[PDB]
């Protein structure tokens, strides 16, 4: 079992290391998104 | 009735309760259809081990944890797809294996929350997350090596 | 309640069995954490003063 | 079946509005009118024709 195909390279980026957040909605399926819902504000703490 | 706001069935994979009228994939075939069948980019969420096979470069140390926050930019490893469905990640002298994670069906939005100013910041929706990968050390090879 | 049902299970028989519990919960006006905590505290007896 | 509101995720009950029967949640003004027929079969187990023993 040799690596015949798909020798993909892996790069690393530190531009958004401290600014990248992951938001997951446990009650919202992936089919319906909040793209059309107009947002108003977001409160946050560092 | 509005078509994009119907009631949702309990099964997130079969929310189509009313209509107008999935086999478990593998990482090798996943990447094959992501690159050969189509050319559109995709956002993935892979889980790396606690410690990477490296040393913090001039980070003031101790054999501590070496995560991505210590490594620099550029090429850090290669992704190999062998025969019979093997998907490995060569991160130097060692080789980890990549498997499919838990098949999430709920909405996962990868966004960028950049606090450019101490009073006002920007939230940038980068994309959507659909598949999850898991990278694990090939302990069998590490044991048979020495 | 959707998160609770997802945590319990997504099988049809599982939802059919858990239906009565959801109905009994909806019979009362307990819908937030504060209301449920107050209901629980009402069912709490002091360890003899 | 068991249906939940996309807004908050609470269970939906069936009530009668001013025009038609609708699914509604008890904690939000979300509603959903019924357009076509909706059914939920269960297919109960049919007692077999028990054999005569002895
Ligand atoms: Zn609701």
């Amino acid at each position: 079992d040799d690596p015949v195909v798909q020798e993909i390279d892996v790069y690393l980026a530190k531009s958004l290391a401290e600014k990248l957040y992951l938001f997951q909605y446990p009650v919202r399926p992936a089919s319906m998104t909040y793209d059309d819902i107009p947002h108003l504000s977001a409160k946050i703490k560092p | 009735i509005i078509n994009i706001k119907k009631e949702k069935r309990e099964t997130d994979e079969e929310t189509k309760q009313i209509l107008r009228m999935l086999p478990k994939d593998v990482s090798v075939a996943e990447l094959l259809r992501e690159l050969s069948l189509t050319k559109e980019e995709e956002l993935l969420f892979l889980q790396l081990p606690d410690t990477l096979p490296g040393q913090p470069p001039t980070q003031d140390i101790a054999e501590n944890a070496c995560t991505l926050a210590d490594l620099t930019e550029g090429q850090v490893g290669k992704l190999l797809i062998r025969k019979s469905g093997r998907v490995q990640l060569l991160l130097g002298k060692v080789t980890l294996d990549v498997t499919m994670g838990t098949a999430c069906s709920f909405l996962q939005e990868l966004v960028s929350v950049g606090l450019g100013d101490s009073r006002t910041g920007e939230m940038t929706v980068l994309g959507h997350v659909k598949h999850k990968l898991v990278c694990s050390p090939d302990f069998e090879s590490l044991l048979d090596h020495k | 309640d959707q998160e609770i049902v997802q945590m319990i299970g997504t099988e049809e028989h599982v939802m059919a069995a858990f239906g009565p519990s959801l109905e009994e919960c909806q019979k009362a006006q307990i819908f937030t954490q504060m209301q449920a905590l107050k209901y629980i505290g009402n069912k709490v007896r002091r360890q003899r003063m | 079946m068991l249906l939940f509101c996309p807004g908050c995720g609470n269970g939906l009950i069936v009530e009668e509005g001013q025009r038609c029967h609708r699914f509604a949640c008890n904690t939000c003004p979300y509603v959903h009118n019924i357009t076509r027929k909706v059914t939920n079969r269960k297919y109960p187990k049919l007692k077999e024709v028990d054999d005569v023993l002895g």
